[PDB]
């Protein structure tokens, strides 16, 4: 409503898609990436490191809480686990965030590919 | 790649902890990524190189299971709906999840015959 | 239309070359050995490597001719590497695809080709194919499980899961079939409930994406919600918490503009004691007294008899 | 036909007779079998590449 307009619509780029996905943080750093295959670890239920559901590079789960631990109350608005990236708010910015699995090989997009059109 | 949260895992107690049909595609994806480059370095053959290249290349069935490679299999040898296979269909949310969302506050119960009342007004 | 036949495809004709050039490789095998071991042992007592070719090598060597030695010892190990890779078919079908893919369950198993060469070990008396092998399949079980299920697996674990009941199924000698029944954990020197732990974590997730039915309307996970709020306490606690504070009006506004939300409420919950004991009136004590003026001001029932319906 | 199993000497105007082919083959069909029998449509475009 009014804050949107009108949407244009064109080829993404990396260096452009790396604009967002990563996130610098004060501990002076660099978060955005992922690594390495992961959903939480068994026992415990919650993500890990890198992680497909990284609890701290994407964020809470229990809703204002470090990876680190020693994490509880709300009402902070800027934490960055001390020793740790989480960040925390409400656990609602996780689902905006993303990652990218950084193709070593430049790997080329199936939607040009065969395309019924096949623009490449 | 898309955030986690949404495709999330799911939960059933007992074990049968459902997870998703996206991030196993990533699973895929990130192994073929990460495991290649700790080739690189060692330089070894290419024979286990640059043949992984085409199975990283092998990403497109990440984003369609379907077009071009046979599609990899499911639970059931399913088209493990691509990550572009599921605002695609009319059963693929997209339109249905917003041109037809389901919605609520209203009734759904049967219409038998009531001549009784008006037309103008229905009777609940 | 097909990779794994291009493995075929191209290596299928691939041969072994025989174990011949095995002492020809020999050479090489160590060669590099060398040319490395130095050339770390020399990153390792300086310059954490010089990056300079001739340190590629403890004793002398024209760079061009040590240029040979390396690539000639390297194709040693890479058209060896390449020519190994037909019997490795035999860990692929012995491992199918371990819920993985034939490919991986082969390339996982490269990984391993590789580590045979080096320390596959010369001068041994039979050839790797019983050594070989031998990595092969210690790096793909590995793999395999470590790979795929999406959730990592310890071994302590992956393996009781499929060994607890695989001992059992013989176990079940001088028993009826399934053995005993707790028994079984003492038989493995284990606690039942640790038992339903590893038993419970078993099988895989579900689809959650898989038809409802027989019929259609029906991808699994059409299918739940944990948490929004239930619109019913969003609507609630907001009325709540806010009246927590709203309804705070049975008293005057020496406590009820402090204390009001004991040292926090509202907050992630606290800026207290003492800093009220400053914050407010310089106290240390009327934060107690005042406080437990008001923490009565609304107690005998009468006082804020508003939110009685509360009993919470 | 006949080029890849029982390659008997003409076995077809033995089993069929009349008319297999204008009862005489046709121009494009050669019916050579010493390397089609087992050997033909079975690499020769078949499973390729060996």
């Amino acid at each position: 409503t009014n804050q949107f307009d009108y949407v244009k619509i064109g080829l993404a780029s990396p260096e452009r898609i790396r604009q967002w996905g990563e996130r610098t943080l004060p501990n002076g750093q660099v978060v955005g990436e992922v690594t390495k295959p992961e959903t939480i670890n068994y026992r415990t239920l919650k993500p890990e490191m890198d992680g497909l559901f990284c609890e701290r590079i994407f964020g809470p789960a229990k809703d204002w809480e470090c990876h680190c631990g020693k994490y509880k109350r709300v009402r902070h608005r800027g934490i960055v686990c001390e020793r740790c990236g989480v960040e925390v708010t409400e656990s609602r910015v996780r689902r905006h965030r993303m990652g990218y699995i950084k193709l070593a090989a430049p790997v080329a997009h199936v939607w040009y590919l065969k395309g019924i059109p096949s623009y490449i | 790649v898309i955030p986690p949260d949404l495709r999330p895992m799911v939960q059933l107690d007992g074990g049968r902890f459902a997870t998703s049909d996206l991030n196993d595609l990533y699973r895929r994806v990130i192994n073929r990524n990460n495991r290649l480059a700790r080739l690189q370095e060692i330089l070894a053959p290419e024979i286990i190189v640059r043949n992984e290249k085409r199975m990283l290349q092998e990403v497109d069935a990440l984003i369609d299971n379907g077009r071009r490679g046979r599609t990899v299999v499911g639970a059931n040898n399913r088209p493990l709906k691509s990550l572009s296979d599921i605002i695609e269909g009319k059963q693929g949310r997209f339109r249905q999840n917003l041109l037809g969302k389901r919605v609520d506050y209203s009734g759904r119960s049967v219409i038998v015959v009531g001549p009784k009342l008006k037309i103008h007004q229905c009777g609940l | 239309e097909d990779s794994i036949r291009l493995y075929l495809q191209e290596i299928g004709r691939i041969r072994l070359l025989r174990a011949d050039e095995e002492i020809e490789l020999a050479r090489k095998i160590a060669d590099l050995l060398e040319l490395e071991r130095v050339r770390e042992r020399l990153s390792e007592k300086l310059e954490r490597d010089p990056r300079d070719s001739e340190w590629a090598e403890a004793v002398q060597l024209p760079l061009p001719a040590f240029r040979y030695r390396l690539h000639i010892g390297r194709r040693a190990k890479d058209k060896m590497v390449q020519s190994n890779l037909r019997l490795v078919v035999s860990i692929a079908k012995k491992y199918m695809n371990r819920g993985l893919s034939f490919q991986d369950l082969i390339q996982e198993g490269s990984l391993g080709l590789i580590r045979a060469a080096e320390k596959f070990d010369h001068e041994k008396g039979y050839k790797f194919s019983t050594y070989a092998t031998w990595w092969i399949r210690q790096a793909i079980t590995r793999a395999i499980a470590d790979q795929s299920r999406t959730i990592r697996l310890p071994v302590h674990l992956y393996e009781t899961i499929s060994r607890i009941k695989k001992t059992t199924k013989l176990l079940s000698q001088e028993m009826g079939r399934k053995p005993t029944e707790e028994e079984i954990a003492t038989r493995m020197e284990m606690t039942i409930e640790k038992l339903r732990f590893i038993a419970k974590s078993a099988q895989l997730p579900i689809s959650l994406e898989t038809p409802i039915g027989k019929e259609e309307d029906s991808r699994l996970g059409d299918f739940i919600e944990s948490d929004g709020e239930t619109p019913e306490d969003q609507v609630s606690k907001n009325l709540l918490r806010e009246d927590l504070e709203k309804v705070l009006d049975s008293l005057s506004p020496r406590e009820r503009d402090v204390l009001r939300l004991r040292y926090g409420l509202d907050d992630g919950r606290m800026k207290t004691l003492e800093e009220i004991g400053q914050i407010f009136n310089v106290t240390r004590e009327r934060i107690r007294q005042i406080e437990a003026k008001a923490l009565r001001k609304l107690r005998h029932p009468n006082r804020n008899s508003v939110l009685k319906e509360y009993i919470r | 036909v006949l080029l890849k199993a029982l390659g008997l000497s003409d076995n077809e105007i033995f089993d069929a007779l009349r008319h297999p082919e204008y009862f005489q083959k046709t121009i494009e069909k050669e019916g050579q079998f010493s390397e089609e029998e087992a050997l033909m449509e079975l690499y020769r475009k078949l499973r390729p590449g060996e």
